[PDB]
């Protein structure tokens, strides 16, 4: 990612943020394709996912819309551990 | 052909002659209660409890405790009766109660819970998350001494570790502070274990932070064995549980087999069985406090695996067994067309010789 010149710096840095799950310690961005048994279409799928990540990153107007259906329990559990973290005393 | 009923038959006891003179359940609620009362007794016929895994049912507990605190009951009873007399006769509390305005002082409740009943709730909460099965293997210790473990998340911010609470690896990236009270004749040993998440050996755990020979409340003054290691769960596998344990020791003990290198990054160096450890020190060591927290993968973890352990980071998923299909039959009769697609190998045409 840092070494790829064909992507601009803002693209470089924001593709390294959203996608940090598939990034490798050697700095590698790793794409995986499966479905077809003809490797042609697999290549096409990886190149497509790549074009979609580059597109979504390059468009600044993306608001990354949050769904409340999967994350409601996450927001509740987050608030609830926030009420415990909320204890105020100077420590260490 | 009739068999002979074995012992009691559920309604045998009541006299059906003159049904009018038997009292009734006028309330659906009373019925409900009596029903559950019956459901809890061990009947002589096949029952729900029997087939559904009551966790062994009856178990004869190996109790390694700190001996039960000695108290005279008449004193307690009287002091309580009097406290009740003083509290009830006050017109303030009556006027306030009738109009639905009162507050219970949560802090004082926390104090009383700590003093009396809490140490018993601890037992079954540990039982819930199974802090017993994996560590002491058969054995129950009652958590006599109060244990306060805390992580500093900021200059002003303190994250508490309560038994059963969820905490993030971010707050566990730093060493904790501990509060419990003892005068100085005292000798203590404290332990922080990761009860699951051992990659090579399912029955083994990771000692994270191990401390020995502590007078009173002084943690800095106790000799440390394992310096503090931030929790390193796996991205896939959810919600590991971490146990904080306390032991009383009689004479100061030093054990070289347990001693670890100072930086100690390697994972195989930390391999643990609370069982064997407690076998080693058993006579001098009595288990005291318990506090555990539940933690799942978080961003900081990637920094760990690469920087400390010089290792690639593992990612796990969840696999559910492929849906069972009956043997395919040559002429499936009366089945939808899509039947053919259940035994589909892969989706792609194959022109065999073409």
């Amino acid at each position: 990612l840092a070494s790829a010149d064909w992507i601009a710096e803002p693209v470089r840095l924001k593709l390294a943020v959203k996608h940090k799950n598939r990034i490798n310690r050697s700095g590698e961005l790793i794409l995986t394709s499966e479905c077809s048994r003809y490797q042609f279409r697999n290549l096409a799928d990886c190149l497509q996912k790549l074009r979609d990540m580059i597109a979504e990153a390059s468009q600044p107007x993306x608001x990354x819309x949050x769904x409340x259906x999967x994350l409601r329990r996450s927001r509740i559990e987050n608030m609830n551990r926030e009420r415990l973290r909320k204890k105020r005393i100077s420590s260490a | 052909r009739r068999a002979a009923p074995l012992g009691p038959m559920p309604n045998e006891d009541i006299d059906v002659s003159d049904l009018e003179r038997l009292k009734k359940y006028r309330s659906f609620d009373r019925y409900r209660r009596r029903a559950e009362q019956e459901a809890r007794k061990p009947h002589w016929w096949r029952t729900y409890r029997e087939h559904f895994g009551e966790e062994s049912g009856p178990k004869d507990r190996v109790d390694i405790g700190l001996p039960p605190p000695k108290v005279s009951r008449t004193q307690q009873l009287l002091e309580r009766k009097q406290a009740l007399r003083e509290l009830r006769a006050n017109v303030e509390e009556e006027r306030a109660a009738r109009l639905q305005t009162a507050r219970i002082p949560l802090e004082a409740v926390r104090a009383e819970w700590e003093r009396t009943c809490g140490p018993y709730h601890k037992q079954r909460l540990a039982e819930y998350c199974g802090l017993y099965r994996d560590l002491f293997h058969g054995a129950t210790f009652v958590p006599r001494v109060p244990l306060h473990v805390a992580y500093a998340v900021g200059e002003d911010d303190l994250m508490p570790v309560y038994h059963g609470n969820e905490v993030t690896p971010t707050e566990a990236a730093q060493a904790p502070e501990v509060t419990y009270e003892a005068d100085e004749g005292s000798l203590w040993t404290l332990l922080l274990t990761n009860l699951d998440g051992h990659l090579l050996e399912p029955d083994a755990e990771y000692v994270h932070w191990l401390v020995t020979n502590i007078p009173g409340n002084r943690v800095t003054e106790g000799q440390e064995t394992c310096p503090y290691l931030p929790p390193f769960p796996a991205r896939g596998s959810g919600f590991h549980r971490f146990a904080f344990l306390l032991f009383k020791q009689d004479k100061r003990i030093d054990f070289s087999g347990d001693t670890r290198p100072s930086p100690c990054y390697q994972l195989a160096q930390r391999t643990f069985h609370t069982f064997d450890f407690y076998k080693k020190h058993q006579d001098a060591m009595t288990p005291a406090g318990l506090a555990f927290f539940q933690c799942r993968w978080d961003d900081s973890v990637t920094r760990v695996f690469h920087q400390l352990l010089d290792m690639r980071e593992p990612v796990f998923e969840f696999v559910r067994p492929p849906p069972y299909h009956p043997k395919q039959k040559r002429f499936p009769h009366r089945q939808p067309l899509r039947y053919l697609d259940r035994y589909r190998d892969s989706h792609e045409p194959t022109y065999g010789i073409y």
